[PDB]
């Protein structure tokens, strides 16, 4: 879609500008149609393709996307694993992805998933790290930070929230769903009452939108009706609901929420939808014919996006999960997103492959042993690790306390009981916690308060010394969040240039004898490259590639590994 | 006071103009068709754009309206028509004035 | 008659009788056969169009399905079957259609859809609100997309609602785990249809076809323009008077569609 027509659109980005967040939220509650958020550039590929989808694939549809979602609520396109996975395996700057999308798609809010405690990183950071990162984020195009905490611990949310109000962007505060409010036997703790209370609190901390992050698709159809019923009546925030379709019941769940008057839902285009991804926006659209409320969107456009992503997905078949049918045992073990599969790529990978029916069981048991927690990242890793550990070590519920004194519990669990992921709803059992930390004191306060603010200035001088001259503030918090990885992003870039510019098939496979590829470098500067031959290796294993590149014969020397 | 120049032509005359331009310290921009993807002049400019991915053979260096569009998109200041395409075309030099692009000719 | 005779003797209790063009006249012979065997015969209506949309068909309206049901009930079928072969029976329409049929015939109602739109569970959820008697479902790992909705998901989808789905989920899971491995043996035969496709709501190809009319299209020059094969598929269907498309009437519209492009 021409860049000039796009310029003419005024969607929710414009509306933030006009009336602020406060004002965007109100406008949401006004609308009658269900508003939608697309997760194709983020959650959808995080679930289905190991978060491997590359910038180049997204920028190519950016402009058709901006048109199709002209009236949608946001595009979730950053946060989650994307930050880490872009620098690391993809070897490309997430920030450029944001920047470039931002210009391509100027009419729709950009949404990212913020982890209340540490943003996007992998450990704990002092608060001025959280703030810097949110400052620079909002400076680059994010308008809606969905802040969730991995134990529903409101306190750890206050800081990232404070950072968002400061940039005057939208702050989405997140309850994570567990248990089963339909079933009194499931929990004495995670009951309609808990959610309502927990929603009211969030409203007071002043978030604009209240979001429900059903991270394991545990939120059955009736339960969504009930749950959204009570929420819409205990709080005046718009409600923004996120399920996964891993039970197979996702559309049904959404159709139910809609009746209860949900405000926005998260959906994906058909071909990136399904199973452990979001429900299919295409499907929901038709599903609603005949009922009062209807999805606000462009199907004829969506069917077109679907077709694009259907083909592009192909470029990534090496990272597909083996989940290929819905799975309702997720109701027993509550494993989030991938884990059910992932944990299995782990249990054979040390020889309990034939006893995964035990591991899925221990998973359930370890949860309750930890007093029944909320299982997202990283709390889900802790449970996963215990489950493994205990089966491997012929361990049970009583004998973890008997033999504890002489057991190396995994770092993930010692770290949990140390207060380091945060504070669990129910607190810690004292006698388990004791056997696990073998003396070590626990934190008594969010792990944050504990840490010297970073010195962003010692970092610049370190990074400017090492590299070129021009270091940005994005270079800085990128370093801070991911030191080892960012260092490596920079080795590569120096060696190989800017890889994000390549097309995915060439990124992953290279070239075949005879083939001519084109890379668009800058505006009107492109490389036309043809691979003519690769010779036979020589005395010490160095093959000679014969290329032509821009009317120029060229010769490269590469180390073979037989 | 010319900063960005665009050569509305191909082949040797184009390479000749870039060379002058270079020496005057003026960024160049080249245009090509589908069948000049591999023409030398293509690679001699700072930037290079395809006229009419829609368009044909030697009625691609003849499209006033598209070339002017390529020029505006590169913030072009002058157009040098070389010889024997739009070099004598009265209509072409006029749509150049209109658009702010100095036509390098009479 | 021979076939129904041996089939009934061999083990088979319920014959779901359908005609490619809902032509009731043609269902008479199989029916009599079955009755003579003293087995169960379901008279089947195949679904097309969209009772929700008054500009989809002058013809396949809600009175058209009722009148038919009643016609079949007169012929002495034991059970009325709704064969939604293309996955076209939208959730809301499932509700009206099953509702209308119940209070217009005493036959129990047996509903069969395909999850190819990704809306089959809803379509059942709704059919059940309206009071359907029997529904076809498949074990989780052998279900969804162009198959039937997964009985396992349906089992839980109904938690909280009035009607229960009568079955053993513990055992169902066990069965599904079984067909996971087993399906692995058949992987050279999988389709490529790996996600829901709403365009069925325009073209109406029954279950398989779309994936087999796409090979075909590609054998010929047409491969790079299924874009037309599908578009023509719709139009051929109108050119032929708006027909029900199962086997083999659907082969017909398919072939003609290839032919014409
Ligand atoms: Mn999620
Ligand atoms: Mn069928």
């Amino acid at each position: 879609v021409s860049s000039s027509k796009i310029a003419s659109f005024s969607g929710t980005k414009q509306l933030l500008d006009e009336v602020g967040p406060k004002g965007v939220a109100e406008w949401v509650k006004k609308q009658d149609d269900v508003l939608l958020t697309d997760t194709t550039f983020r959650d959808a590929h995080q679930s289905l393709l190991a978060t491997r989808v590359r910038t180049k694939d997204m920028i190519n549809i950016a402009s058709k996307t901006a048109d199709v979602f002209k009236d949608g609520f946001s595009l979730e396109m950053w946060g989650g694993a994307t930050f880490d996975v872009a620098y690391n395996f993809l070897k490309e700057n997430p920030w450029e992805r944001l920047e470039r999308l931002r210009k391509a798609i100027p009419n729709v809010l950009f949404q990212m998933l913020l982890r209340a405690s540490n943003a996007v990183g992998y450990k704990n950071y002092p608060d001025n790290v959280i703030h810097k990162f949110v400052q620079e984020s909002a400076k680059a195009g994010i308008d809606v930070f969905r802040i969730f905490d991995s134990l529903n611990w409101v306190d750890q949310m206050k800081v990232a929230n404070e950072a968002v109000q400061e940039a005057g962007k939208i702050s989405e505060g997140t309850i994570c769903y567990t248990g089963d409010i339909l079933n009194p036997e499931r929990s004495n703790i995670y009951t309609l009452e808990y959610y309502v209370k927990l929603a009211k609190e969030l409203e007071r901390e002043g978030f604009h939108i209240l979001a429900i992050k059903d991270m394991a698709g545990l939120l059955k159809p009736k339960a969504a009706y009930e749950l959204i019923g009570e929420l819409k009546s205990a709080v005046d925030l718009p409600i923004h609901l996120h399920t996964h379709d891993t039970s197979g019941n996702g559309l049904l769940t959404y159709k139910q929420a809609i009746d209860a008057g949900v405000d926005i839902i998260d959906t994906a285009v058909a071909s990136m939808s399904g199973l452990t991804s979001q429900p299919s926006a295409n499907s929901l659209y038709y599903a609603l014919n005949g009922f009062p409320r209807h999805l606000r969107t462009d199907i004829e456009g969506m069917e077109s996006l679907s077709h694009y992503w259907s083909t592009v997905r192909t470029y990534y078949s090496d990272f597909e999960s083996d989940i290929k049918s819905p799975n309702t045992e997720i109701y027993q073990h509550e494993m989030p997103g991938g884990q059910y599969s992932n944990l299995s790529q782990q249990a054979k990978s040390l020889g309990l492959g034939e006893r995964f029916d035990e591991v899925k069981d221990m998973y359930r048991r370890v949860n309750f042993l930890f007093g029944d927690i909320v299982k997202v990242t990283p709390s889900s890793k802790v449970v996963g690790d215990m489950a493994l550990y205990m089966v491997q070590n012929d361990l049970d519920e009583q004998s973890v306390i008997t033999d504890g004194y002489k057991l190396d519990f995994p770092e993930s669990v010692v770290s949990f009981f140390k207060g380091e992921i945060g504070q669990p709803v129910n607190g810690f059992n004292k006698d388990l916690q004791a056997v696990i930390l073998k003396g070590q004191e626990a934190l008594t306060a969010r792990p944050g308060e504990y840490l010297e603010p970073v010195d962003f200035e010692k970092v610049r001088e370190l990074l400017e010394e090492e590299q070129q001259g021009p270091v940005t503030e994005q270079d800085i918090i990128s370093y801070v969040l991911y030191p080892k990885v960012y260092e490596q992003y920079i080795q590569t870039r120096n060696q190989y240039g800017n890889l994000s510019l390549l097309d995915t098939p060439t990124f992953f496979f290279g070239m075949r004898n005879g083939e001519t590829v084109e890379i668009e470098i800058d505006k009107g500067k492109r490389l036309i490259i043809k691979l003519e031959t690769i010779s036979e290796p020589d005395e010490n294993g160095n093959r000679t590639i014969y290329y032509a590149m821009n009317g120029q014969a060229r010769r490269i020397y590469i180390k073979d590994e037989n | 006071q010319i900063k960005k120049l665009l050569v509305a032509n191909r082949g040797e005359i184009a390479i000749r103009i870039f060379r002058a331009a270079a020496e005057l310290d003026i960024s160049t921009v080249a245009i090509y068709s589908n069948e000049d993807k591999s023409s030398l002049h293509r690679y001699k400019a700072d930037e290079s754009y395809l006229v009419g991915s829609d368009l044909g053979p030697a009625e691609s260096y003849l499209n006033i309206e598209r070339i002017i569009d390529v020029a505006k998109q590169a913030n072009v200041d002058a157009i040098h028509p070389g010889y024997g395409f739009l070099s004598e075309n009265e209509q072409f030099a006029r749509r150049c004035a209109e658009e702010g692009i100095k036509f390098i000719g009479p």
